[PDB]
RNA sequence: GAGCCGGUAGCGGGCGUGGAUCCCUGGAUGUCCGAAUGGGGGAACCCGGCCGGCGGGAACGCCGGUCACCGCGCUUUUGCGCGGGGGGAACCUGGGGAACUGAAACAUCUCAGUACCCAGAGGAGAGGAAAGAGAAAUCGACUCCCUGAGUAGCGGCGAGCG
RNA sequence: GUGGUUCGUGGAGCCAUGGGGGAAUCUGGGCGGACCACCGCCUAAGGCUAAGUACUCCGGGUGACCGAUAGCGCACCAGU
RNA sequence: GCGAGCUAGCCCUGGCCAGGGUGAAGCUGGGGUGAGACCCAGUGGAGGCCCGAACCGGUGGGGGAUGCAAACCCCUCGGAU
RNA sequence: GCGAAUGCCGGCAUGAGUAACGAUAAAGAGGGUGAGAAUCCCUCUCGCCGUAAGCCCAAGGGUUCCUACGCAAUGGUCGUCAGCGUAGGGUUAGGCGGGACCUAAGGUGAAGCCGAAAGGCGUAGCCGAAGGGCAGCCGGUUAAUAUUCCGGCCCUUCCCGCAGGUGCGAUGGGGGGACGCUCUAGGCUAGGGGGACCGGAGCCAUGGACGAGCCCGGCCAGAAGCGCAGGGUGGGAGGUAGGCAAAUCCGCCUCCCAACAAGCUCUGCGUGGUGGGGAAGCCCGUACGGGUGACAACCCCCCGAAGCCAGGGAGCCAAGAAAAGCCUCUAAGCACAACCUGCGGGAACCCGUACCGCAAACCGACACAGGUGGGCGGGUGCAAGAGCACUCAGGCGCGCGGGAGAACCCUCGCCAAGGAACUCUGCAAGUUGGCCCCGUAACUUCGGGAGAAGGGGUGCUCCCUGGGGUGAUGAGCCCCGGGGAGCCGCAGUGAACAGGCUCUGGCGACUGUUUACCAAAAACACAGCUCUCUGCGAACUCGUAAGAGGAGGUAUAGGGAGCGACGCUUGCCCGGUGCCGGAAGGUCAAGGGGAGGGGUGCAAGCCCCGAACCGAAGCCCCGGUGAACGGCGGCCGUAACUAUAACGGUCCUAAGGUAGCGAAAUUCCUUGUCGGGUAAGUUCCGACCUGCACGAAAAGCGUAACGACCGGAGCGCUGUCUCGGCGAGGGACCCGGUGAAAUUGAACUGGCCGUGAAGAUGCGGCCUACCCGUGGCAGGACGAAAAGACCCCGUGGAGCUUUACUGCAGCCUGGUGUUGGCUCUUGGUCGCGGCGCGGCUGGGGGCCUAACCCUCGGAUGGGGGGACAGCGCUUGGCGGGCAGUUUGACUGGGGCG
């Protein structure tokens, strides 16, 4: 409904409870309210799985428990990741619902090696965070906008296009 | 038919008004331009 | 110096040589807008603290006065007391700044540093006692008029500029 | 690397500066047009400075200047 | 310098589509197999979906040509959550 | 010193008493006033609305509104009439709307951030609305106002007092107001309908009936008290590793009461009690009638919302805005005086209202059949319905009237007999048009093509029968069959609104969207494919540097693109070109860096030219590259009794057209040749295929459905046509009233055959030839419109293009700067193939890191990058993205030549 909310986590040792089914319309994420200790919450990333019944969270410590998130420093190797935390802190540093997210398919000293979900690969560095899990976007993909135009209903440009037009129009146009 | 004349106070008025012009470098302009110059009234005048 | 209540000549009424109309200059009022500046705003409208009479408050309580924008100095203390800004036909220097058109094209060039826009000074700014000019060991502020001179000279050495 | 200057890249200086190096306090330091010797001039890299020229909104004067389609377009409940 | 009270857009915020028709996901029940696939029947009510007013339009013909009008009148037509 | 510039300005004639009265929704009659009335007032027939030609709210316009006087001009005629003149007068609100409250876009904007200056952005706060919020309603009352004035009924906020009550007491917090769409239950006013059941004013004329007969109405609003009706939330303790920066709030975990419980916000009764209330109505206009007094009646059953309760419930996806009130509380003061309540007195503003308002008062310059947003829109009939025909309330007869009825144009109605042959074309029109039953083909992505195609039904009468709402169900109402019998006309959706169908082909799939005043299409758009630039502080787009966009997106993503479902399938060539990679080698800018020469120099010196070598991207050179640009051979021979061919011979090219298709909308020789369709068919449709010049990606062959697309054919039907011939309404014609307009030197303007500058009323010869007019018919006056758009000419202009010229924007790029340390290293060089050293100086590799930047992540510290780079200066380069010029003459037309 028009709206953001949460995307990285940096207050631990709070408890992690999976909110709930909250499959989300705005990102491509799939994201379920996330029920912190206090009582302070948080529709989190979609990152698949991690049932209702939420029982998760991450830490300076550990816990691999899919989904959660910790340093790249504090991660496994062969590991499959999201939340991808590029530079110290600056939360997520990648895969939206892009759920192939990547994998610290070996890391190195202040710096951690990370499979390019996009489409290649190169390494972060030291505190650096990100938490494994999948992502939720069930193939996103694919789906039918049959004898209609689903972009229209986009609310999503038909910014429409064109390329033969009638004129020498607009930029590299 | 629809014109283009269908004025609205609101409108019209807003758009122009003494202020405007005013705030405005340009309007400023003239408008003291018209003044002089002319004499008259002006547009919100109007 | 003896007539008047403006252009209105008209009705109805009136001031005046114990110096009226009007001519001057310095005044007190100067409603609302407009740099506006208390605050808001489609100008000429609608909103707020302090003082204020106290005011009809017939045995019941309000306009008036006021006040305060913001950038400037700095007696800094908690900053109290001075300047500004908006104009303005033309003219002034700085800041920025163009094609036409001529060259019988047009890229150099010209129109020009013009036209315009901007800022700002003034009643005038511009500029102004020389690391100046030139060469007779000669001259001396800056400016402006005549002259130097359409010369010395600049140049697809062409139009021109000069 | 541009300016202004008569100088449109030129044998092309002075003054002014966009970037980079970054001297001297009187035998110092620019200058007299590439530069150099000698001569001659001047003393910078802060500031103020009325008067002599320009301009007419204003007021006056004067006209081989006009007369209502001329003159400012507008001689009077016109920049309406 | 002047303009989106022209028009093309885009942001914000309301209003508006008389009637009718077609009958997919589903859910209910029944159906030979292990469960099922899957069938059928009921319910059901989607779709830039159909038939059509207002409303949006303005092909196809008719008039009009110093018109009613610097684009309009007539018959006709498409769209119609 | 002026005809004279389609000259400017002013007047004034033309056509011309012909052309027009702004919708073919028509009028006519009696009286009245007046100088004078088709055009005014009263009245009586008649016609048009009626979803309007209704009242209403807005926006716009602002006295246009009323009343008494008046018509000079505006009223396209009059005119005593006016939305025209002068004068006077009219619109009042604590509760309606705007503010004295709230914010999204957006606009402003102290601080902050960047510009040559003007300026740009912009936090918080503020501006900003029929979005949020907020305390009333019905009747009366003037010439006009009215939810404001009357009155009857219903309230709210502030203030002072006292009475009672309780930690009150910010707006900081928390809920909180808060919402999509499609759909639908339960209940109820609005609204409608039958009542012969109640009240009353009267009638019946006529043949008939005084009868459940005709005609009016039988309602509107309300303290709470009160039962149908729902409508919204649950209730205690404790922990609060503690949040929503600060504690009791709410958020989160645990144990008990965790219902149809109790809670708190709209409709019915009603009913306090008021009003209305039509038909009156004695005084009074018995008439511009009605102002104001009987009594009214005030009742029942029926239908029933597309938004009334309500923030419903159910489904769905593209998954639906922010600040007053309510409770928690710090600062803080009350805490015998702070807030809640109760009663009594006291206070309540600023500006908006008239009338117009699907419009002569609003935009179209005009009383112009043009547009303009919301509210039920009364009924009867039609399956339903703001569609339709008649009409209710209310509105109006178009502001020019008579009179003839000729041609002729308009709109409309009809036909025999034929029934498209008319013609480019069934363009038009006419067929057909509504609901039910029967019945439905090729093909299919099985949904559809079906309303297909093809019939048959419908009207009013009586009979017996079955159903769902009807509080049981018993004058009431509805959906409905049923089947039987029967009546009448040419006809029985009787009128009115209402598909022609089929057979085929081509393109594009499809609903679309678009060139406002020609073109709605095979043009774009697409859902869908493929290459593809991009790792974020993205890449591209605006921007002078900030900055926004992007995107609070993050490779199932964001931008660049050529095609444009789906199916089947996309082959061959990287020699040139763009690009991606390479960077060893050639080249080469600024630059370092020295041989050497030169000028002056008595001399130390003092200026230049300077070159060997080191030196950047670029370009040259190697490769990779086709849903990147682009291209994808020629002729001679041979079984072929006749013809490419199965094969063979070759010259050039980068290979040298493949699968599908084919005289297609790419085939001019052509109406190509064969076939079908026909009385003949240069359109079609099938097939061949020597494809003048298809071809896979600006796709290629096909493809159900789909199209106001285009073309081909058959049934149906009609004046489209064989000529039509009749008619109805409207101008045209005669009357009265009014009364333009472009063009025009001027003119009393005939035919001829000849002529002239070679297409003459005006010149020659001749022949007919009285003067004027009106209703017409087009030929000539080279008629009107417009100083040709087709042409050439001006070394005119303006837009797009590339290996045109140049130059700039941006981008890549060497050295230089605020760009600091530490170390690892190889090269040159001159000196003393060499090695040792030496100054020189060149290359380069590293965490750091103190600039710089960025970073943030809750503070100024940390973190990351870091000597980068941003960014400044010079270098060089690409560079049609843009800016400015240019691209000759001749020419027995411009060009090509």
């Amino acid at each position: 409904q028009y709206r953001i909310i949460d995307f990285k986590r940096d207050k631990d040792g709070i408890p992690g409870r999976v909110a709930t089914i909250e499959y989300d319309p705005n990102r491509s994420a799939n994201i379920a309210l996330i029920n912190y200790a206090d009582g302070e919450k948080r529709y989190i990333i979609a990152p698949k799985n991690l049932k209702v019944g939420m029982e998760i969270m991450s830490g300076p410590d550990a816990d691999i428990k899919i989904g959660n998130a910790l340093p790249l420093e504090n991660i496994p190797v062969g590991t499959l990741v999201h939340n991808i935390e590029l530079k110290p802190g600056r939360g997520g540093q990648l895969v939206r619902a892009a759920g192939t997210s990547a994998q610290v398919l070996g890391k190195e000293g202040k710096y951690v090696i990370v499979r390019l979900a996009s489409g290649e690969v190169r390494m972060i560095l030291g505190k650096c965070r990100a938490t494994v899990g999948e992502v939720g976007n069930g193939g996103r993909t694919d789906k039918p906008f049959v004898k209609a135009g689903n972009k229209h209903h986009k609310m999503k440009a038909p910014n429409v296009r064109g390329v033969a037009m009638n004129a020498v129009d607009h930029p590299f146009g | 038919m629809k014109r283009t004349y269908q004025p609205n106070n609101r409108k019209r008025a807003k758009t122009h008004g003494f202020r405007a012009r005013m705030k405005t470098k340009s309007g400023r302009n003239i408008l003291a331009r018209r003044r002089a110059k002319g004499r008259h009234q002006l547009t919100v005048s109007d």
